[PDB]
């Protein structure tokens, strides 16, 4: 689901990321909601103060100094969402995630236990097998002569065509497979 | 003026605190775009093979083959007996052996001396 | 007229007050809509190389360039304004256009007037002519100011053929904004300046000047306080 | 905790309505914060943070900046949580 990255981060995006990091670390330091709200409004005012600086050199120096302040003031143990990277539950269910291709190796008796599901799976396999050629053709056509200069992939131009390189994204293992 | 962060080999400098991330030039942006181009081409090739409904097996990554070869095969062909290589080899190969010889020989000689002088206790040491 | 320094570049027009609008128009055209035509580029390359050959004669400029090279070695300030001859021959229209785009920006420019100029008239003319110029940097490429290290060093080009010896000695000094600049300027005024043409000679208050006149030690000696944003060269230059 | 699509939409609209700067009446699933509403970028950051706190899952910054709409937030949450109804 992650969007393709860009070659560089714009100054606005860097400022936004600094804002988010500062707010989250402040919330870590300000455990109680009221103190967090007060100091968060303070931080928003701090950003607004130089929101409209015309000189880009001055704004860049301000961003640099703000990052230095953030590193000094970062919470040693910032709060991490349980399922986020570094979180307590990050990748906890990875082992339970199993690739779709495994079902093909099931014994016929096992596949018999779930007939309708495997019929639907055969339908999906047919869809992928038909769509592959058109997807390759579309990717070739849209691709620039030098080569793909970004990771972004084109959407389906015409009806009856699936988005190019759609199988793994669509059939990715469920977040909580069990 | 909060104290600055001294980067080290096991504590890399944060990109936020990178002195170069705030001095960007046209050439640097061009280079970044080229690096993204390389990555995008590699990812396109990989995803094309990875989503191929006919492919059955590993997608041989040349990079992994190169890493394994460089870490095993290419070492001796690209080795030249040099002052650093020769001295480090001598030290780390034969040095420890002579240190352990000194240690064990001294200990054993002391033990033998004590046994000869009848000045060692083996009252119940009957299982060697 | 125009003057370029290691830290500043200026274009100014001396003109009658009644001609202020046309002067503003011409300055705007020069700053923004500069052709940088290639043929003129080649001719100016020839001219610049010839002038680099000429400046070698000027001993004082050569000595001050050496002083900057040795004192601020490894830093942008060491570079001369004219630049190496190899760069001059290798420069291209693309590089000049890029320099104008990156360094010529509205926030980094000041339009200044003196004499019979009404500030309202100047502001209106600037809005008319200088408004288009922008401070945005293409692809968010913003130049970053770099503090420059001062290194105690000695650069001696020994050319005994030369008639007289030029020596420039300096210590690191305050920046432009440092309040210490005034007392250092007072101290340098105390040290003074002397040239053989000076009439005062021995009776001059400056002890160095009096001694040089009495013993004819030096043809010329002057004290300089060269200041850049974060560093400066404080010292003296004497030909002897 | 089925976390159906309608529940996600209702909770996102809940958070946005409790947002003082947004006027509740004109708030709609398709009300782009940047254009239809008057929110600026920092308001986009704050609203994304509020959503991630409400649902307890962190939206990566690259994806977070591009939402620009409540329905986009709802569908992204559905994709992350595998909500198919």
């Amino acid at each position: 689901a992650f969007s393709a990255p860009a070659a560089y981060l714009t100054h606005q995006q860097k400022v936004l990321r600094l804002y988010k990091r500062a707010l989250r670390h402040l919330e870590s330091w300000c455990v109680h909601r009221d103190k967090y709200r007060y100091f968060a409004c303070l931080m928003r005012a701090r950003f607004d103060e130089h929101k409209n600086e015309k000189d880009m050199v001055k704004a860049t120096q301000l961003l640099r100094q703000a990052e230095e302040e953030f590193w000094y003031g970062q919470h040693p143990q910032p709060y991490i969402f349980p399922e986020s990277p570094g979180g307590t539950s990050y990748e906890r269910y990875e082992c339970y995630k199993v690739p779709e291709w495994c079902l093909d190796d099931w014994h016929p008796s096992e596949k018999a236990m779930y007939p309708d599901y495997f019929a639907k799976r055969e339908q999906w396999k047919r869809l992928r097998r038909e769509s592959w050629e058109r997807e390759v053709k579309q990717l070739q056509e849209e691709t620039p002569p030098g080569g793909p200069r970004t990771e972004a992939l084109p959407p389906a131009r015409k009806e009856g065509d699936l988005p190019p390189l759609w199988w793994h994204i669509v059939t990715r293992p469920r977040e909580r497979p069990m | 003026s909060f104290p600055k962060y001294k980067p080290s080999r096991l504590a890399t400098l944060p990109a936020t605190l990178d002195p170069a991330e705030y001095d960007i030039s046209p050439e640097t942006r061009k280079a970044q775009a080229e690096r993204l181009a390389i990555r995008s081409r590699l990812k396109r090739e990989y995803l094309l093979q990875y989503n191929d409904p006919n492919r059955l097996g590993v997608i041989e990554d040349p990079a992994l083959i190169r890493w394994t070869y460089a870490r095993s095969a290419n070492i001796y062909p690209n080795f030249r007996p040099t002052p650093k290589t020769s001295l480090l080899g001598a030290l780390f190969g034969i040095g420890p052996l002579f240190f352990w010889y000194y240690v064990f020989k001294t200990d054993r000689d002391k033990k033998e001396k004590l046994i000869q002088e009848g000045k060692l206790d083996q009252t119940f040491n009957i299982s060697y | 007229n125009a003057y370029s320094t290691r830290e500043h570049t200026a274009y100014y027009i001396k003109a009658l007050s009644k001609d202020l609008p046309k002067a503003v128009e011409l300055l705007a055209d020069i700053v923004q809509n500069c052709s940088l035509e290639d043929s003129q580029i080649e001719k100016e390359r020839d001219v610049i190389l010839q002038e680099l050959q000429e400046n070698d004669s000027s001993m004082r400029d050569v000595v001050f360039d050496y002083l900057h090279a040795t004192a601020f070695q490894g830093t942008p300030l060491a570079q001369s304004v004219e630049g190496p001859s190899e760069n001059v021959r290798k420069l291209s229209r693309a590089d000049l256009t890029e320099y104008v785009s990156q360094h010529y920006k509205a926030p980094r420019m000041v339009l200044a007037a003196a004499g019979g100029v009404e500030h309202r008239q100047l502001l209106d003319l600037a809005q008319k002519h200088f408004s288009s110029l922008s401070g945005t940097y293409v692809e968010d490429a913003v130049p970053a100011f770099t503090p420059c290290r001062f290194t105690g060093s000695e650069i001696r080009h020994r050319d005994d053929a030369l008639p007289l010896a030029h020596v420039a000695i300096a210590v690191e000094g305050p920046g432009w904004a440092n309040p210490d600049n005034v007392p250092l300027q007072v101290a340098n005024a105390i040290i003074g300046h002397y040239d053989s043409t000076y009439g005062g000679g021995t009776h001059m208050s400056s002890t160095l000047a009096s001694v040089a006149a009495t013993r004819k030690l030096c043809q010329s000696f002057q004290t300089f306080n060269i200041c850049y944003a974060e560093t400066g060269l404080l010292g003296a230059h004497f030909v002897c | 905790p089925p976390l159906t699509l309608e529940a996600i939409k209702d909770r996102v609209l809940y958070v946005l309505k409790l947002y003082d700067k947004i006027d509740p009446e004109k708030l709609s699933v398709n009300s782009h914060f940047m254009k239809d509403l008057g929110l600026d970028s920092l308001d986009q950051v704050e609203i994304i943070m509020a959503m991630e706190d409400e649902f307890g899952f962190e939206i990566p910054d690259i994806d977070a900046e591009k939402l620009m709409c409540p329905q986009e937030i709802v569908d992204y949450i559905a994709d992350k949580k595998d909500v198919y109804e």
